[PDB]
């Protein structure tokens, strides 16, 4: 059996069992759009290649709906695009992979009138963010009870995978597809609380993110995307202003410059 | 601040001042021929020969370069050009060149490749 799921204002709603009338029959979804930055010049060969991005794609779910009556049918295709035609942009996900969901916008789609009482449908999502992320992010505990992770989501079967660290110098794993930037409108967040003044340093990318100013331990440092703060107020003033990205597979991180240090690692896995 | 890196010229100027930072700063660029680089709010102040520093990197054809255009223009082509110095105080008593201690033509060797193209003559009164 197939079902579609909806994140919506907070809450999740299956498909089928909003509408009993409509049942999903088929999901599919298109493959990644990579487009290259062609240079060409002219009297050469082929072109030079810029840095490969990912366009938005299109994920599709074939259904139809069996309604009672005519005015049954009518009344489920008014309340059936009402409920999926909204002012902003929502989330979906499919029974087949629980475990990885899509922002989506929807995309006008007309039913196809079959006989009086059954219409066939095939309703399209774009999905513009041009990637998958997981369902739960990094803090979330890979335990069976949170019934959030599923298989295929390059968890690695050979070492634990925990995501917060209480030393100076770990590893990190970034299971997503996509190195994590929050410059490219990433989501990634760090809460650092320790004593003195911190240096995060990430050897296998190479970055360093310093804050100047001595902190305690009842101070937490937030970095959530490109803005450095303590206890919610911004202090880029007195930092560097580097900001640290994850490398696909295992990151080495290093701090400097504080003692007893606690450091926890909030950021969804990038798929596609 | 302001440093200065090379060697430059002197130049004579006339009631120096009444004028802004940076168009003091564009007059000197003028004047001594100097080319201005800021490091945030710290100018420094080249010659020709300090400014430019040779690299290996080139400029290929087919290899890096795309479209090049070329800009030639010859409607100020002159080759020769008359020019007069102070006048004299019996201007008007005097007749001719003569009425300044200074009158000079010059003429660049290039009229050997374009003639002689003589120019409207310019007066300096210093």
């Amino acid at each position: 059996m197939s079902d579609l799921f909806l994140e919506l204002n907070g809450k999740v709603h299956s498909l089928s069992e909003t509408f009993p009338g409509l049942s999903v029959q088929e999901v599919s979804r298109q493959s990644p759009q990579l487009s290259m930055e062609t240079a060409e010049i002219a009297g050469t060969d082929g072109v030079i290649p810029g840095m490969t991005q990912f366009k938005p794609f299109i994920f599709s779910a074939k259904c139809n709906l069996q309604a009672l009556d005519i005015p049954d049918y009518h009344l489920a295709v008014r309340e059936i695009y009402e409920f999926l035609f909204q002012r902003d942009s929502y989330y979906i996900w499919s029974d087949q992979m629980p475990g990885i969901r899509y922002e989506v916008h929807p995309k006008p789609v007309d039913f196809s009138r079959e006989s009086d009482r059954v219409g066939l449908l095939t309703i399209e999502f774009d999905v513009f963010k041009g990637y998958a992320e997981s369902r739960g992010t990094s803090l979330d505990p890979m335990t069976f009870e949170v019934d959030l992770w599923q298989m295929g989501m390059n968890l690695s079967n050979r070492d634990d995978l925990f995501y917060v660290f209480r030393e100076n110098t770990f590893r990190v794993y970034n299971a997503g597809s996509d190195r994590v930037n929050p410059l490219m409108r990433h989501e990634l967040d760090i809460a650092m609380t320790a004593n003195g003044t911190p240096t995060i340093h990430n050897l296998t990318t190479g970055e360093s993110f310093e804050y100047r100013k001595e902190l305690q331990k009842t101070d937490v440092l937030l970095l959530n995307n490109i803005y450095p703060l303590v206890n919610n107020r911004r202090v880029g003033k007195d930092t560097n202003h580097g900001i640290i990205t994850l490398e696909k597979g295992w990151n080495d991180f290093e701090i400097k410059g504080v003692t007893d240090v606690t450091i926890a690692f909030n950021f969804p896995f990038i798929y596609r | 601040s302001y440093e200065i890196q090379g060697s430059f010229p002197l130049v004579e100027l006339e009631d120096l001042g009444n004028k802004n930072g940076l168009e003091l700063v564009n007059l000197c660029l003028e004047e001594f021929g100097a080319i201005l680089f800021a490091d945030n709010k710290k100018l420094y102040f080249y010659d020709e020969k300090s400014w430019y520093v040779r690299t290996e990197k080139q400029f290929r054809y087919l290899y890096n370069t795309e479209e090049v255009s070329v800009d030639t223009n010859t409607d100020n082509l002159k080759t020769e050009i008359k020019c007069y110095g102070k006048q004299k105080e019996n201007a008007d008593k005097l007749t001719g060149d003569n009425k300044y201690m200074a009158v000079v033509t010059y003429t660049s060797p290039n009229e050997a490749i374009y003639g002689k193209r003589m120019a409207n003559a310019k007066s300096d009164d210093k």
